[PDB]
């Protein structure tokens, strides 16, 4: 390369930077953190706040370091008298029209304007004129505006145009009367609309559900993971004692960059309603509060009095791996085999991890120049993943879709809508195959709605044939990806949480269980929980599954426990407890260990480390937290192995490949109890 | 300071420095110069006067 | 030339940490907890060694591992224990003695220093490496001049001109 | 709203393509220069200041006019001939803006002798600009005139960058207070400091064009501003006591 | 921003709401489609300012929400960009005005010549201030910055919206006194055509001046380009 790293001088120190880097990036590589208001790493460069002004030799004016490219042998000075005078003057211009609002503003304590004024500004003002006053704007139930505090950095406009894709904000007026918003009364309709509150450096845009409730210095922050979908976005939970006050994203470039959907950000208020805090046993009066010994004894009596073939265990969408392996080992120790998952396709073969995970990974998908989506709506399954797909679209990656046509906030080519179109694509009838055959690194993304189908094996065989013909998987590149929408599904597939052959046969001839264990399940089908059965519900919210149960055992939510979750790319991540257990609830694996002791066959582990070691004994990649293995690819041997499942239950070429998520804002028991999600739905209903 | 509000000309808090001296090994402490500047008679003794006030910087 | 925070008292703190004889002090495992004199069940609890990420609300980087050599950024944290409400007033009650001692007082320059402290005190620890920031921008909007490039809608076709 | 340079319009301009923006008068004189020769064009005016120029003379002038003339002509020659001179005689002159509105004014002493030239108005702490000449006489409130210029620059700010958008209104407020004399004497030095804070610190050159008339007013008529402040207390301090 | 438009956000009115309809006529649609062809097809958005001007004569001197939405659909761009352009520029009226839009320059070269006395004369005659419309719906008074007619200061521009797009007239009236602008307003009100340009000379040629904003005072002197025009000529481009 022709010296792809160039050398600059920052305060007489030599710094090597990549080519095309700005002056601000050279200052950052020298260990200097230049003040800024309009620059962002994820947005396009604007250059309008004038706070990043530094001095370059042989230039008589201050340059804007965010926008100015760095040339070879450049000499940058960041601490001369003109730089300090520039910083103080620009701060003084920023503060003359700002309202004296720090007591009533929610950014007070974590404000860029306050801290930068304290450090790089003066201590006085000389301004005694009247200020500019601006009326506030309505942008929906999630974003609160006090527009007198706007400093015209246009981060919101650039975000709405570039990442969210909706492009609904603009600057109206001219000069001092420039004004941010929508000209007409509109609602911010993006699923990623809470991120702009983080992007605003001031209290012009604040979070409406959070408003006036806390200051940032009072909050104990815990780094956890998000379980509202299958991506597992990295988050920080802020709590005051026993109460969670807000949820924010945190940086992870391999998973979520810096974003978080509105469901994962705003569903925390469902943790304050309908909570199970006591064990209950159903008596002649109904469910009534009982001791833990009594509730464990009743559950053990019902689990032991029934035959082993009349017991079924259903895992919920939010069950961690430790509780799932505990329930699996407890039910298998009694001679049962009927295991089911609330997220569907419980009879799916889980032999090779590459067949139900994203082999390209999330960050490795950016090296693809052509993407074919099969039967998925990524905007409602994972809006952060869809934002990364839009980022790929903006720098040249072409997108095609086989499925039901949906709004994706980027242009795509609709190849078809049914498996007949998939077969026509594999044969060669559609010209998109020649586009895939000439692509350097093609990618195929299969959504969870395909795997929920009754004919999923034939569709997966067609997808495998298409990948074989189009060079999707070859030497040096694996472009085959299967994504999920539930937090607990991949861990259950990893550990082997699946029904036995005898249990599948008994379901085929129509045997009905008498005892059902509901491990956090509230979206079960009626075929799996018969009426008149004995129901043991273990969970944290009182919902459909708890209103029907005979024994209720209160567990922990994901803000109260440290459980393992695996996302759809195969990465093992963990929650952390941000608040203690509520009431008389317990840890979720501990309930099953105590219940195995009361039944009469103890589980061989007595600690959290020991049940994690049992998980690592089943599949060794469980021990490597915050990392992803490279899964083995067995070419067409796996598809040859399951041809009996392709011959039975044949293909349905007329049923469209759709997405199963029909309610984005309410997908589980926590989001169904959230009043903010209900207001979000009501806002979209009252606009018609 | 009502109309002249610039701060970096009076930022005494952040303008102090600590500097690592060159390693004090092969220096030349001459005791002859130290004792040559000392008086030997009652007159020619010079005393450091007591400071009247601590620095106010004009305020 | 060498100038890495060379204008403050931290020069006089980096040395005095490398004074000979005192820079090689070492103890066996769990030995510092025996001589600490605090109850021995305190060391049955688990600790986390990690550097906290940047807050999403602000853009500054001073409390991150970017300035790790300048400022201690690694922390030791413990799991929460039970909390409840006071019946008379509603204040949050606790019985945890390690409720704020790791988050207020224990800060370290590196990961290995916090590990050494945990090892000599007897705490079992898990270490969490922080997520590394990426500085390279996207291909679109890489520089300021790509805002106005020909990648917006392609090269303009000159077919609507007069005389075509 | 202007773009930041770099990039430059000859590299990345209209529709991402190489582009040159030129003035009408620059474009129009080119065929005559190509037909009549460069040596004919450079025979007018001083060195590095070649050619002819259209001059617009407006304000307190007996015969306001758009007239073509050789460059490096004196102001007094350009006004007394071709325009009928200053209304009331040359001794009734107070100030002249020589280059539109974005350049600082000049008083009577500089104007008598200075040539209307690029390298002659610049050394007189002004500029040729567009060579638009605005003449004021001794009946003019020059603070009021520069205050209306400050109002213009407040009205015409595009609002993109912080110093122009916030400080043109501040300059207008301070100038409006100075016109009535409702100010303090050190607020004049504050006003100079605020113009120095705007100038050179913005995206485009409208911020400099907003700072420059106030700088010229302060520099050449600070005594008038001080007298306006002092004599306002002859009508404001009679109510305080 | 101009006069008469104190809001940079939309305010619902029975005349101006989302239910209001706008559509082009045949000839106006021909004009708009001819404007669009001046620009590349993939940069069709370049045509927004002339199209919005033509829409402003079509709608009767102002832009409604329906007109802006129609223009947004026509140029295949988001409506917020159209709202940005329409609120950014001074000529675009976003509230309903009168039939003739009277705009007076107030910048310093016109101000020295006595534009304030012309404003006083207009306000004493028509009975309205800047930013107002008469009770008859005839005249709307506005203020403008420098109009590039400073050697003929003080001047007024008057916009004609009584004939639609085909008969749109934007006429400068220059070198004015109170009597001249009163006569021009009376001539417009009576249905005649007042004379365009300067009221005491042809063009920017040397002649007298308005002294004190109340009286034209003619003055004789040297005038250039009084002889015969120059013949065609070219040097020898070879050597
Ligand atoms: S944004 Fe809010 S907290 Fe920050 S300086 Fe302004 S009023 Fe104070
Ligand atoms: S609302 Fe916030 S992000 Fe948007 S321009 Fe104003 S300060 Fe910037
Ligand atoms: S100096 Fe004024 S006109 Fe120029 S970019 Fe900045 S705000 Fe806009
Ligand atoms: S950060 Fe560069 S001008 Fe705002
Ligand atoms: S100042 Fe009125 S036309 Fe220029």
């Amino acid at each position: 390369p022709p010296s792809d790293h160039l050398e600059v001088f920052v305060n007489e120190q030599p710094v090597k930077i990549p080519k095309g880097s700005s002056v601000l990036q050279a200052c950052d590589a020298a260990g200097i953190d230049i003040p800024r208001f309009c620059y962002h790493q994820r947005l396009s460069i604007a250059g309008n706040c004038r706070m990043c002004l530094v001095e370059v030799e042989k230039v008589p004016k201050p340059v804007a370091s965010c926008a100015m490219p760095a040339g070879p042998g450049m000499k940058i000075k960041t601490e001369t008298p003109m730089v300090k005078k520039a910083r103080e003057g620009v701060m003084e211009f920023l503060l003359i029209n700002h309202p004296l609002d720090c007591p009533i503003c929610d950014q007070g304590g974590e404000c860029d304007l306050q801290d930068q004024a304290m450090i790089f500004g003066s201590d006085r003002s000389r301004f005694v004129e009247a200020k500019r006053a601006v009326e506030d704007k309505n942008l929906g139930p999630l974003v609160k505006t006090v527009m007198t505090r706007c400093i015209q950095c246009t981060r919101c406009v650039r975000f709405a145009s570039e990442v969210a894709g909706t492009a609904e904000l603009g600057v109206t007026g001219r000069g001092r009367d420039s004004e941010i918003g929508t000209y007409v009364e509109k609602l911010m309709g993006s699923e990623l609309s809470g991120n702009v509150v983080d992007l605003c450096p001031v209290g012009a845009l604040t979070s409406k559900p959070y408003a006036f409730t806390a200051r940032s210095w009072e909050l104990k922050g815990t780094e956890s993971i998000d379980v509202s979908d299958g991506l597992g976005a990295n988050i920080r939970v802020d709590a005051r004692g026993t109460e969670v006050m807000r949820i924010l994203p945190r940086l992870n470039e391999a998973v979520n960059e810096e974003w978080l959907s509105d469901k994962g950000r705003y569903q925390y208020d469902g943790l304050k309603h309908q909570r199970l805090d006591k064990p209950m046993v159903k008596g002649p009066k109904g469910l009534q509060v009982a001791t833990w010994q009594d509730a464990l004894g009743a559950a053990a009596a019902a689990l032991t009095s029934a035959a082993p073939g009349e017991v079924r265990g259903i895992a919920g969408k939010l069950a961690d791996a430790e509780s799932m392996v505990a329930l699996m080992d407890l039910l298998r120790g009694l001679g049962a085999g009927d295991l089911a998952h609330e997220g569907g396709f419980s009879d799916m073969p889980a032999d090779v991890r590459s067949t139900y995970t994203a082999n390209t990974t999330v960050q490795g998908l950016e090296q693809s120049d052509l993407v074919l989506l099969v039967g998925t709506n990524p905007r409602w399954e994972s809006p952060v993943f869809n934002a990364r797909l839009r980022k790929m679209f903006l720098d040249g990656t072409q997108v095609g879709l086989v499925g039901a046509p949906v709004d994706l906030t980027y242009k795509y080519e609709h190849v078809g809508s049914d498996p007949a179109a998939l077969a026509a694509l594999a044969a060669g009838q559609h010209p998109f195959l020649e586009r895939l055959k000439k692509a350097a690194r093609p990618a195929v993304v299969v959504g969870p709605g395909v795997l929920r189908r009754a004919d999923r094996e034939a569709v997966m065989k067609a997808v495998h044939e298409l990948c074989g013909k189009a060079g999707v998987v070859k030497e040096g590149w694996n472009g085959f990806n299967v994504i999920h929408d539930t937090a607990s599904r991949v861990a259950a597939l990893d550990m082997g949480f699946g029904p036995s052959a005898a249990a599948r046969a008994r379901r085929a001839q129509g045997a009905q269980p008498k005892v059902v264990y509901l491990l956090g399940s509230d979206d079960y089908s009626e075929e799996d929980v018969p009426e008149g059965a004995f129901v043991i519900y273990q969970g944290h919210h009182g919902d459909r599954g708890a209103s029907r149960a005979n024994v209720v055992l209160p567990g922990a939510a994901y803000t109260e426990k440290s459980g393992l979750y695996v996302n759809f790319e195969g990465r093992v991540q963990q929650t952390r407890a941000a608040v203690p257990l509520v009431g008389d609830a317990r840890e979720d694996w501990a309930i099953l260990r105590a219940l195995s002791e009361v039944v009469g066959k103890r589980l061989p582990y007595d600690s959290h480390a020991a049940v994690r070691a049992r998980l690592a004994g089943i599949a060794p990649h469980f021990a490597n937290i915050d990392a992803v293995q490279t899964p083995v690819w067995l070419n067409g041997e796996y598809v040859k192995g399951v041809e009996a499942l392709a011959k039975a239950a044949p293909l349905q070429p007329s049923a469209p490949l759709t997405s199963t998520i029909s309610n984005f804002y309410m997908t589980d028991a926590i989001s169904r109890a959230s009043r903010t999600m209900a207001k979000c739905i009501q806002a979209r209903q009252q606009t018609k | 300071l009502v109309y002249d509000i610039k701060y970096f000309v009076r930022d005494y808090r952040r303008n102090n420095k600590y500097t690592a001296r060159t390693v004090d090994a092969k220096t030349t402490f001459d005791f002859d110069k130290l004792y040559a500047g000392m008086p030997t008679k009652p007159e020619q003794v010079k005393n450091v006067t007591r400071p009247l006030i601590m620095p106010t910087r004009g305020y | 030339e060498f100038a890495t925070a060379s204008a403050d008292y931290s020069i006089a703190m980096k040395k005095a940490a490398e004074i000979t004889g005192a820079a090689e002090s070492a103890m066996g495992p769990k030995e510092g907890g025996f001589t600490a004199g605090v109850p021995l069940d305190t060391f049955t609890r688990k600790a986390r060694i990690y550097a906290p990420a940047r807050t999403a609300s602000q853009s500054g980087l001073a409390r991150t591992v970017d300035f790790a050599t300048t400022t201690p950024a690694w922390k030791i944290e413990f799991e929460p224990t039970a909390k409840w409400q006071n019946p008379l007033m509603g204040w949050t009650s606790s019985a945890d003695p390690l409720e704020n001692v790791g988050r207020s007082a224990l800060v370290f320059y590196t990961k290995e220093e916090a590990m050494r402290f945990c090892e000599k005190l007897g705490w079992e620890y898990e270490v969490t490496e922080p997520n590394k920031r990426r500085t390279q921008r996207t291909k679109r909007y890489m520089q300021y001049g790509d805002n106005f490039g020909t990648k917006r809608a392609g090269v303009p076709d000159l077919s609507t001109l007069p005389s075509n | 709203k202007p773009r930041l340079k770099p990039p430059f319009p000859a590299g990345v301009g209209l529709y991402g393509c190489p582009t040159t923006v030129t003035n009408v008068e620059t474009v129009a004189v080119s065929p005559t220069i190509l037909r009549r020769g460069p040596e004919w064009f450079s025979s007018f005016g001083r060195k590095n200041n070649a050619g002819t120029k259209l001059f617009c003379i407006s304000g307190h002038v007996n015969r306001p006019v758009t007239v073509e003339e050789e460059m490096s002509i004196p102001l007094k020659e350009l006004i007394e001939r071709h325009a009928g001179g200053v209304r009331g005689g040359w001794d009734n002159l107070l100030a002249i803006i020589p280059g539109g509105s974005s350049v600082p004014l000049l008083p009577k002493k500089i104007c008598d002798g200075v040539l209307m030239d690029f390298d002659a108005l610049k050394e007189a702490q002004s500029g040729l600009g567009t060579a638009a000449v605005i003449v004021m006489d001794k009946s003019t409130d020059v603070i009021d005139a520069i205050a209306r210029l400050s109002y213009f620059y407040k009205h015409e700010s595009c609002g993109q960058c912080t110093p122009c958008r916030e400080g043109t209104g501040w300059l207008y407020d301070i100038m409006t207070r100075m016109k009535k004399g409702d100010a303090r004497l050190e607020e004049i030095d504050m006003l100079w400091e605020i113009t120095k804070q705007i100038e050179g610190h913005t995206i485009c050159a409208l911020g400099d064009a907003a700072a420059w008339p106030v700088q010229g007013l302060i520099r050449h008529f600070r005594g008038e501003m001080e007298e306006r402040i002092k004599s306002a207390g002859g009508k404001k301090k009679l109510a305080a006591t | 921003t101009n006069s008469t438009d104190i809001f940079n956000i939309h305010k619902d009115t029975p005349e101006n709401n989302a239910a209001t309809s706008f559509e082009f006529s045949e000839a106006t649609l021909k004009v708009v489609n001819d404007i669009i062809a001046r620009y590349p097809p993939n940069y069709k958005q370049s045509a927004i300012i002339p199209v919005l001007d033509v829409t402003q004569q079509e709608n009767g001197g102002w832009l409604s929400l329906a007109a802006m939405n129609r223009v947004a659909k026509l140029l295949d761009m988001a409506p917020i960009r159209v709202y940005e352009v329409a609120t950014f520029y001074t000529m675009f009226n976003r509230t309903k005005i009168g039939k003739y839009h009277v705009q007076i320059c107030g910048t310093t070269p016109c101000r020295l010549q006595g534009s304030q006395k012309i404003e006083e004369a207009i306000t004493k005659h028509l009975g309205i201030g800047i930013g107002q419309t008469t009770q008859d719906g005839l005249f709307t008074l506005g203020e403008m910055e420098c109009m590039g007619a400073c050697v003929n200061a003080p001047m007024v521009a008057i916009a004609d919206y009584t004939k639609g797009v085909s008969g749109f007239e934007y006429i400068y009236y220059e070198d004015l006194t109170p009597k001249d602008i009163v006569n021009i307003l009376d001539t417009i009100k009576k249905g005649g055509k007042p004379k365009p340009g300067s009221q005491y000379r042809l063009k920017a040629e040397p002649a007298g001046a308005v002294h004190g904003g109340e009286k034209w005072v003619p003055k004789d002197g040297e005038t250039t380009l009084t002889g015969a025009p120059r013949a065609p000529y070219c040097r020898d481009l070879n050597a």
